[PDB]
């Protein structure tokens, strides 16, 4: 129904509601760095960092996150009255974690000779922690009232898939 | 121009002060700052602050004490305890 | 940028996400080429300073005349057993 | 003189002190950062005042050592710890975010900051700690702190100013802007390294509690062999500092006990003139030198007493040192206790374990004259690790099952629970490589030492060692072909010959030193010198050679046997001999037990230049027909001398062993199913030892004059101290050398030698063959 | 069956126990210790054995001391991780222990001080017990001694109470009085000390167990006091090989089975009886290096407090103390120059084990070559008649019987004849030792290979 | 007099003087002594005739013949023998095993070492020995072997995998100790620690250390891993600053080497081992047949192996001296004038009874024993199913 009219400094409203949706790609890292355990510590305290935000979750029936994704994508991705500043980081933050799914699959798919090995622990930690740091600059970012551009796939297909 | 750049950071100041009281915090802090608030200036600021200052005068009661039984503790300790020849019986019961 | 209209919000840089990549990167590299990170020490000992300052005051206090009290004994005593039991792991 | 100069506190400081300048560490991202912006007029401004900061930030690191303040500020290990890391990722995160006085005064403070969080250094602190070392040693502190700054700082600009100049001697801007990128990269792996690595009573860690000395950093078991655990921590001292005599001179020891030290000042504030000696402390002490000659004196006279006593018709028992015991009455044998015998317990005394007499030293310490339970922190407890943890597979099985653990604390595997596809309970499926075996959640995991991951690819869990798995021809094929003959079960009449039987008989007879050969190439060059006469009667002897027949002379010398009833072959032998003139092999089956003899033979000759002894036959019988009992319980009466005045039957059955084992393929129903026990040997108590120990004469005895060697009247541990003292200020032969079998001096090496390599070294006593290396390596090849 | 999965070096020499010459049990379920040992036999021990006995089945009980069996590992057939015997083995090795160097207390008043495995004493140790009256140095296998070691048992002596008559007669007759050799002001403090412990003890007068009627009953007599020594070898916390046993300085020597003293050598001569003592002195002087332990319970307890114990802050006159080439800078106070002189010889011979006796003595290798390269037994033996008599002066042993040339290996016999060209001619005996005859006629003669031999 | 005071004075006299018996003209006689032949001058020429026809007489004779072809022949035998075996299993380590000398044997003939030859062998070898030591550690059945019988693991596994492999382990445990001079303990280190005392000349190669998972003490370049650990580039750069420093304050040249640093090749060690061994059998023999001299030597007591007692011994009382030392002792008789042993083992009792109260003892040492984890849980579920079978079917 409007916006337009459309702000020129967004205020604190967004800036809080806006970087929920960077909670379970947070938590969810370490799913498929278990292999990276041999190599940095720090990676078992961030599972019992996470242990109780994932055990908030699941006493909320399974339907609910069964349709938080299709309610993200067709309740903020559609029609105009809503900041253009907060559905670009909902929309961040709905398949940031995709891109993590993708890379668990290939690596399960991967035989465990070259997993388990010297060469699949080395490459994980540094995507465990690149994706760590990452979410939390998203975080920093969305804090910060402006956009999240991360370089290759934010602008174009994050940009032009949510027009609306 | 301080003032201005101050009351831009205002807003992420507020931003992150609700962002992490939205978190797993906020999970247990439903019941926790919900108590914490529904009475701010009230009930809570009468009856946790007690138990916020009782650690801080308890330490401090506790360093008073060690300032007034530091005197003759050891020798009561070594009076009142019973050996092969000595006990506390023996010395109370002749002067 | 813009397909539905923001006037002024600012857009963030994008060599952030470029240097925590490459840092990532470059940490899994040095890692492989070292693997005991854990046996990097700090440039000081804190018991050896604190033998230092205890000698040195003990030196100069018995170089005159009266006793000297030590200032470590006077440490709250359960620090000094915590140094004692993580000092080879936390600060070696 | 240039002498005096090199033996001076300030050369040895400035020395020491330049060493510290080929060390680097995070402390210079910010001097980095002063010349990431340097592009403009306040470039220069922003790196004096950065090389300020730094080099302030440094000389009050250094300060801080001995200015009581600045010692109490920066000595605090937990507190700097735990801030590393949030001053690190704050600046990280917002360095990315009047005129310029602010900005100076700001980046100037920053520096100064920045050096005081202890950081770590590449490759390694060492060279810092060396001026620790020669800090420590030095007499005058405050000129050597001084000049080892100052050489720092002469090292220092030194190597900036000879870069520099190297560099601007002979992509530039593709370079600038690098720097400006890789800053923030260094950044972020500082704090990723740091993040994993993190984790005068005015020193206040006490309000931390965070670091939780009790948890478990290390990647060890968990001691859950019943149920007890609570087991002890190899490290039980403290740190605590007192002035003690270390041999005669006045030290400080850091690891003293505290409450020694609080009854010594409680008894030190009741009486005068004791320890106000007023002699050399910190040179040796008169007191100690007077006593050491006291007791060699005393030491002197009763040795010569008792070695006099033996030459008045004494016995050597009769005057040997023995420890000794008081005696009340011989007539009765009534001795006192043990325990008040001021010999056999008297230091054992003043320390009890819980499994007229008037005190005047109480009278001395309630300051009363004479008449006719408060523990502020000087107890000390065995370090147990009190944390009783569980594995997940503790609580898994049955839907009742609630002791209430909230977390386990041990990780598993990933066994799962229904098993069905009712009536049966519950079974395990895992069918998984687990990497995670028993680990505790609080360890790091990644410096276990037993398992690792040693190749590029890998599926499994390995052990790193488990893991990568011309006319001599003729005679020598013969004596090859024959050895080789001898493992078959079949000889070859013609292959031996006269010749391969004489040169077996000659090789049993060995030399070394002259041979044949050098007799024979000594014989020629001749002329010049003579042949003793002792080789003719070696020859002679050995029937080498003499001055017909010299065949049969030389087998007549060989060391033959002796009367094996020679007359059943002989009666045949000789026979044979006047009427001529004119496959299997057996198996020898003491042959194993023949080869251990040959291996101890060989080895004292290294070093030193019917079938179960039928002796116990009888008595094995005997005892089978009718035991005995031994009435060891009258032996060693009073010998303390204290006298004064299915499911249940098989889980309690299994109760009575320590470890047991369970195998699969009652009596035959509980005959498929296999326990084995484990057996540990914990009898081993003081009783039985000394029984055994002195059974052996017992049972044994009812069926220079001799190499006098003094010092063995005296007793073991006595003969050594008086030493000590003494240094501050057929068969007789045989006999003989085994009593005196250590006095050569290379006996001790070859000893040492081959304990280590020579026996025992397969069967879990010795880690000598993996763990020591056998040939030196810094020897020119 | 199961043993069978277990051997899979394929010994070629086929070791058995009985060519170590011991004996072992099977040991019954019911069974605890891991031996029988009839001294330490109780009530539930023969009852078990006479259970075994009313089945069936051979105890395997007897008069000395007898090992029980260890079993094998067992294989789970649900880890995934071993699927295998190699699999055991690999995963024995993959458990996280490690050997500690510890100092203990127990309850009873004794201590160790030495390594330990699994919280068992494994390697070298010190155990001391009865408040010095017993003392072992040596190596250790499963909390059992094991290897080389020495043990000391003290009997105590008697020692006059002053003023006593006893001290008078003992001082009559000339015998040593401790407390002559004393310092005045220590000789009476100790005087009043033992007057103390006598009051104390009232009429509490004890009978120790050396003094008890069952020795004499037993054995004939008591044991005697004094000093008790043994140096060699040990085996299940038991003297087991050769070793030199004393009593008050009295030498003996020969094999030793579990305790038990042969009559004969049985190839423990003097001269490997010497080898052996030397190797358990050796060891047990390397088994004290773990003495004092400066965290250990035992120095906390009672242990020196004043020794320096800091790894690299050395005061400017102890830096001569230190080991390293930094002592050669700095003089030995004249205080301490021959006992630094003697110390540092004992070590230069200690560093020498291991830089220059390897270069003298046969290493694993070496030991390897002879072992697989030796010969037990000789190939040809010689062989005469009689201890050689002459009844004409006392002994004078002269042979004039011609010697026989034995195969051992095939048990032949080989004679010889006398020719011209090559000294003596010699051949084969058909007839042969244990009984083999009936005329000679006709001869062998196995050829010479002098043409051979000299090629 | 007397027949046993003379050796105690001869005893006393001794140990306050030391003599030394390696070096006298009777043993220096002896070493360089003729064993064969008796060089003289030449009683005239009916000796030196009679010589040249014993020496014709003794060449002559067949047995001697026969004799020098036999060792010929085994001088021949010994050389193939020793060229069979001049290559280790592992290619890496061919230098290491052609630098080390070989051992002179009985005849004097140089000892062969055994090489391992094939894969099979290496394998029998390592799981031989594996077994074995694992069954021994964790107190299973093993094969009664001998206790001499050797098995060569090491060449088996290889020197520098084991060097590889042990490194790795050193850098990750802690916890170390030497000795001093007078043999007292130092410690505990951690490598930092190390590194730090080696850089300043307090630890050199030859220190006497001990670790986590060694048996003895042993010297830093001995153990397997520890030189490389411990020895970096920095650490060699300040112990050779630290060494020229002190040469140069005491006048020494910097390009003389420390005692004991001299460069040395196998050879000459081998010689000196070689003539120290000789020169104590000369000593032995010019005595007859025992040591000389009538107190036991020094290197006997094992006085540096025993350093951590010398203050236990140097004063022992029959009192605790713990909380009242003998000084505080005569101090307290001063002031009291009828001061008794009791009271001050009654106030010693006090003390031992307010501090560990009745702690500071374990349990014995076979309480804390678990065996092997995957036994415990294979019990677990032996136990689990025997349920299930007994109930049902």
């Amino acid at each position: 129904f409007r916006f337009p009219p459309m702000t020129k400094k967004p205020q604190w409203w967004w800036r809080t509601l806006a970087c929920l949706p960077y909670l379970m790609p947070l938590h969810e890292t370490w799913m498929y760095a278990e292999t990276a355990y041999h190599l940095h510590p720090f990676l078992e305290d961030f599972e019992f960092l996470t242990y109780p935000f994932l055990g908030a979750i699941g006493r909320l029936p399974s339907w609910f996150l069964m349709a938080y994704f299709f309610v993200a994508y067709l309740g903020i991705v559609r029609r105009k009255e809503w900041p253009h500043f907060f559905r670009f980081h909902v929309v961040m933050g709905m398949l940031l974690e995709i891109a993590l799914q993708v890379i668990g699959t290939v690596s399960k798919w991967m035989p465990l000779g070259v997993y388990w090995g010297k060469f699949g622990m080395h490459f994980w930690t540094a995507v465990a922690f690149a994706y760590l740091f990452t979410v939390l600059e998203s975080i920093r970012c969305a804090l910060a009232g402006m956009y999240a551009d991360i370089p290759f796939v934010c602008d174009a297909a994050y940009i032009q898939i949510p027009y609306d | 121009g301080i003032a201005d750049e101050t009351l831009q950071v205002v807003l992420a100041t507020l931003g992150f002060i609700f962002l992490y009281t939205y978190i797993i915090t906020g999970e247990e802090l439903v019941k926790l700052a919900r108590d914490y608030i529904r009475f701010l200036m009230g009930r809570p600021k009468t009856v946790r602050l007690t138990r916020a200052m009782d650690s801080w005068n308890g330490f401090l009661e506790k360093m008073s004490r060690q300032r007034v039984y530091d005197e003759y503790w050891l020798e009561k300790a070594i009076i009142n305890t019973p050996t092969w020849y000595d006990s506390p019986e023996k010395y109370r019961r002749v002067i | 940028n813009a397909y539905r209209g923001d006037p002024g919000v600012p857009h963030a840089d994008a060599d952030r996400f470029v240097n925590i990549w490459i840092g990532s990167a470059a940490f899994s590299v040095l890692t492989w080429v070292n693997p005991y990170m854990w046996q990097l020490s700090n440039q000081f000992n804190y018991h050896d300073k604190w033998m230092l300052f205890e000698q040195y005051h003990w030196k100069k206090a018995r170089a005159k005349k009266q006793p000297y009290e030590f200032k470590w004994n006077k440490i709250p005593k359960e620090v000094r057993d915590s140094y004692y039991y993580n000092w080879p792991v936390y600060f070696p | 003189l240039c002498m005096k100069i090199i033996n001076s506190v300030v050369v040895v400081g400035l020395y020491y002190g330049f060493l510290t300048t080929f060390s680097i560490g995070p402390s210079y991202l910010f001097l980095l950062r002063a010349r990431v912006m340097d592009e403009g007029e306040e470039g220069t401004e922003k790196k004096v005042s950065a090389t300020t900061g730094f080099i302030a930030g440094q000389l009050m690191m250094f300060i801080s050592i001995y200015y009581a303040p600045l010692h109490l500020a920066l000595g605090r290990p937990h507190t700097i710890t735990v801030l590393a890391l949030p001053y690190l990722l704050f600046h990280f995160f917002w360095n990315n975010h009047e005129m310029r006085n602010l900005r100076i005064q700001c980046v100037f403070l920053n520096n100064l900051i920045f050096q005081l969080f202890n950081h770590f250094i590449l490759p390694s602190s060492m060279l810092a700690r060396l001026v620790n070392i020669y800090m420590f040693r030095c007499n005058n502190k405050m000129l050597f702190v001084t000049s080892s700054f100052v050489g720092w700082l002469i090292g220092h600009i030194l190597f900036m100013k000879w870069v520099g100049l190297v560099l601007v001697w002979i992509l530039v801007s593709e370079l600038r802007n690098s720097m400006a990128r890789i800053f923030s990269i260094l950044l972020f792996i500082t704090c990723v390294y740091y993040l994993g690595r993190i984790p005068l009573w005015f020193e206040k860690p006490f309000v931390t509690l965070v670091f939780d000395y009790k948890r478990w950093n290390r990647p060890n078991r968990y001691i859950k062999n019943d149920k007890i655990e609570n087991i002890v921590r190899n490290e039980m001292s403290q740190y605590f500092f007192y002035t003690c005599q270390s041999d005669g001179k006045e030290r400080i020891s850091f690891t003293y006990p505290p409450n020694l030290s609080t009854f010594f000042e409680m008894i030190q504030k009741r009486i005068p003139s004791f320890t106000k000696e007023k002699k050399t402390f910190d040179q040796v002490s008169t007191y100690w030198s007077l006593i050491h000659e006291e007791k060699r004196e005393n030491l002197k006279k009763e040795f010569l007493n008792r070695i006099e006593a033996l030459d008045k018709e004494w016995s050597v028992e009769n005057i040997l040192e023995k420890t000794t015991r008081f005696c009340y009455n011989e007539a009765k044998k009534e001795y006192l206790p043990k325990i008040y015998d001021p010999f056999l317990h008297g230091i054992s005394r003043g320390r009890i374990k819980k499994l007229s007499w008037i005190n005047k030293i109480h009278g001395l310490l309630l300051k009363i004259n004479y008449k006719k339970m408060d523990f502020p922190e000087i107890n000390k407890k065995v370090p147990r690790w009190s944390y009783k943890l569980i594995s997940e597979l503790e609580e898994l099985e049955g839907e009742n099952e609630e002791n209430v653990p909230m977390e386990p604390g041990i990780r598993s595997r990933k066994a799962k629970r229904v098993v069905v596809f009712d009536e049966m309970a519950l079974i395990r499926y895992s069918q998984q490589s687990d990497f995670r075996r028993e680990i505790i959640k609080g360890s790091m995991r990644s410096q276990r030492r037993k398992t690792v991951i040693w190749e590029f690819f890998q599926a499994k869990v390995h052990s790193p060692l488990f893991f990568d798995r011309k006319n001599t021809l003729y005679f020598i094929s013969t004596i090859k072909n024959l050895i080789s003959n001898k493992k078959k079960m079949s000889y070859d009449l013609c292959s031996l010959s006269q010749a391969y039987v004489f040169y077996k008989l000659s090789q049993i007879k060995v030399s070394n030193f002259c041979k044949l050969k050098a007799v024979l190439e000594y014989n020629i060059c001749i002329t010049s010198f003579f042949v003793k006469n002792k080789i003719k009667v070696f020859f002679q002897e050995h029937g080498i050679f003499h001055y017909v027949n010299q065949w049969k002379n030389w087998l007549r010398s060989q060391y033959q046997y002796n009367l094996p009833q020679i007359s059943w072959a002989r009666l045949v032998t000789q026979n044979w001999k006047n009427k001529i003139n004119k496959a299997d092999s057996l198996l020898n089956p003491k042959h194993n037990v023949k080869k251990d003899s040959i291996y101890n033979l060989f080895c004292y000759k290294s070093i030193h230049s019917f079938f179960f002894f039928p002796e116990f036959f009888l008595f094995s019988s005997t005892y089978k027909m009718k035991p005995w009992v031994i009435p060891i319980k009258l032996l060693l009466l009073n010998f303390n001398e204290n006298i004064n005045v299915t499911e249940a039957e098989l889980d309690l059955f299994l109760t009575r062993y320590s470890r047991f084992q369970l195998r699969w393929n009652k009596l035959m129903k509980k005959g498929i199913l296999i326990i084995e026990p484990v057996r540990l040997s914990v009898q081993n108590d003081g009783q039985l030892i000394i029984y055994r120990t002195i059974g052996i004469s017992l049972v044994h005895k009812n069926k220079n004059y001799d190499f006098f060697v003094p010092e063995k009247i005296l007793s073991p541990k006595r003969r050594r101290e008086f030493r000590i003292l003494i240094c501050f200020n057929k068969d007789k032969n045989n006999l003989i050398n085994l009593k005196s079998f250590l006095w050569p001096n290379f006996k001790l090496e070859d000893l040492a030698c081959m304990n280590r390599y020579w026996f025992n070294t397969t069967n879990g006593n010795h880690f000598s063959m993996i763990r020591i290396r056998m040939y030196t390596r810094f020897p020119i090849p | 069956f199961y043993e069978d999965l277990f051997d899979f070096p394929r010994d070629p020499e086929r070791w058995k126990e009985q060519d170590l010459r011991e004996i072992w049990a099977d040991g019954p379920l019911e069974m605890t210790k891991p031996g029988w040992d009839p001294a330490w036999a109780d009530e539930d021990d023969w009852d078990v054995v006479n259970d075994e006995i009313q089945e069936g089945r051979d105890p395997g009980i007897q008069p000395f001391y007898v090992p029980y069996r260890k079993p094998y590992p067992a294989i789970p057939d649900n880890h995934y991780d071993i699927e295998n015997a190699k699999g055991v083995v690999e995963e024995l090795d993959r458990i996280e222990e490690f050997l500690q160097w510890v100092s203990y207390i127990f309850p009873d008043g004794s201590s160790y001080e030495g390594t330990v495995w699994d919280d068992l004493a494994q390697g070298k140790g010190v155990y001391i017990a009865e408040n010095g009256l017993v003392r072992y140095e040596g190596e250790w296998l499963q909390n059992d001694m094991e290897g080389h070691g020495v043990i000391d048992v003290d009997i105590p002596d008697i020692e006059p109470i002053p003023g006593s008559k006893l001290e008078a007669k003992m001082r009559a007759e000339g015998r040593i009085i401790k407390r002559d050799y004393m310092t005045p002001e220590d000789r009476k403090w100790l005087e009043m000390d033992v007057e103390d412990s006598v009051a104390l003890t009232d009429g509490n007068f004890q009978v120790p167990f050396y003094e008890n009627e069952e020795w004499v009953t037993q054995f004939g007599e008591k044991p005697e006091k004094g000093r008790y020594r043994y140096a060699g070898q040990w085996k299940h916390s038991r003297m087991h090989g050769c070793g030199v046993y004393e009593v008050n300085e009295r030498i003996l020597y020969g094999r030793f089975y579990f305790g038990e003293l042969l009559e004969e050598e049985h190839g423990c001569t003097v001269d490997i009886c010497a080898l052996h003592s030397g190797l358990a002195e050796v060891a047990a002087a390397k088994a004290r290096m773990f003495v004092n332990k400066p965290d250990g319970m035992i120095r906390e307890e009672r242990g020196p407090y004043g020794d320096p114990q800091h790894p690299y802050f050395y005061e400017e006159d102890d830096v001569w103390m230190a080991p390293g080439f930094i002592n050669q800078f700095y003089e030995v106070p004249e205080y301490w120059e021959t006992y630094v002189g003697e110390v540092d010889q004992e070590r230069e011979m200690w560093l020498n084990s291991f830089y220059k006796a390897p270069l003298r003595l046969p290493m694993p290798a070496e030991l390897e070559h002879w072992w697989e390269n030796v010969e037990v037994t000789p190939e040809f033996v010689l062989l005469n008649k009689e201890p050689e008599p002459d009844p004409n002066d006392p002994s004078k042993l002269v042979q004039k019987e011609d010697p026989v040339i034995l195969h051992t290996p095939t048990g032949r016999i080989i004679n010889y004849v006398e020719d011209e060209k090559h000294g003596i001619r010699l051949f084969w005996q058909p007839p042969l030792e244990e009984g083999e005859e009936v005329d000679p006629s006709k001869v062998e003669f196995l050829p010479l290979g002098f043409d051979e031999f000299y090629g | 007099p007397g027949p046993y005071k003379q050796i105690a004075e001869q005893f006393l006299w001794e140990c306050e003087n030391i003599p030394d018996y390696r070096h006298t003209p009777e043993v220096d006689k002896l070493l360089n002594e003729d064993p064969v032949f008796e060089k003289k001058e030449n009683p005239s020429t009916e000796e030196i005739e009679a010589e040249q026809k014993w020496w014709e007489s003794f060449r002559a004779s067949p047995v001697v013949q026969f004799m020098t072809r036999a060792e010929e022949i085994a001088d021949d035998m010994n050389k193939m023998e020793l060229e069979d075996n001049d290559t280790p299993y592992r290619k890496e380590d061919k230098d290491y095993w052609r630098a080390i000398p070989h051992v002179p044997g009985f005849d004097g003939r140089p000892m062969p070492r055994k090489a391992i030859k094939s894969k099979e062998e290496s394998d029998d070898k390592f799981w031989d020995f594996m077994k074995q030591f694992l069954f021994g550690l964790w107190g299973f059945r093993q094969r009664p072997y001998p206790p001499g019988r050797p098995i060569d693991v090491a060449q088996a596994i290889g020197y520098k995998r084991l060097e590889k492999r042990y490194y790795d382990f050193i850098m990750k445990t802690g916890g170390w100790w030497y000795k001093d001079r007078l043999g007292r303990s130092r410690g505990p280190c951690e490598i930092i620690t190390l590194k730090t005392a080696y850089g300043a000349g307090i630890i050199d190669r030859d220190t006497f250390i001990w670790g986590e998972d060694m048996d003895e003490w042993a010297p830093i370049h001995m153990v397997y891993g520890l030189e490389p650990a411990i020895a970096t580039w920095e650490v060699r750069l300040g112990a050779a600053a630290t060494a020229f420093l002190h040469k140069l304050q005491k006048g020494i040249p910097p390009w003389v080497p420390l005692k004991g640093r001299e460069p040395k090749t196998y050879k000459q060690l081998q010689k000196e081992a070689i003539e120290s061994k000789k020169r104590d059998m000369a000593v032995l023999e010019a005595n007859g047949g025992v040591w000389p001299g009538v107190r036991t030597p020094s290197h006997a007591l094992f006085l540096w192996a025993s350093g951590s007692e010398l203050t236990t011994v140097l004063e022992s009382d029959h009192m605790p001296n713990k909380f009242i030392p003998k000084q505080l002792r005569l101090e307290l008789a001063k002031v009291i004038p009828g001061l008794r042993p009791w009271e001050v083992i009654s106030i010693e009792q006090a003390m031992d009874q307010i501090s560990y109260g009745g702690e500071w003892y374990r349990e014995p040492l076979g309480t804390y024993t678990t065996g092997p984890p995957y036994i415990r849980e294979w019990n677990r579920s032996v136990m689990r199913l025997f349920r299930i079978f007994y109930n049902l079917s």
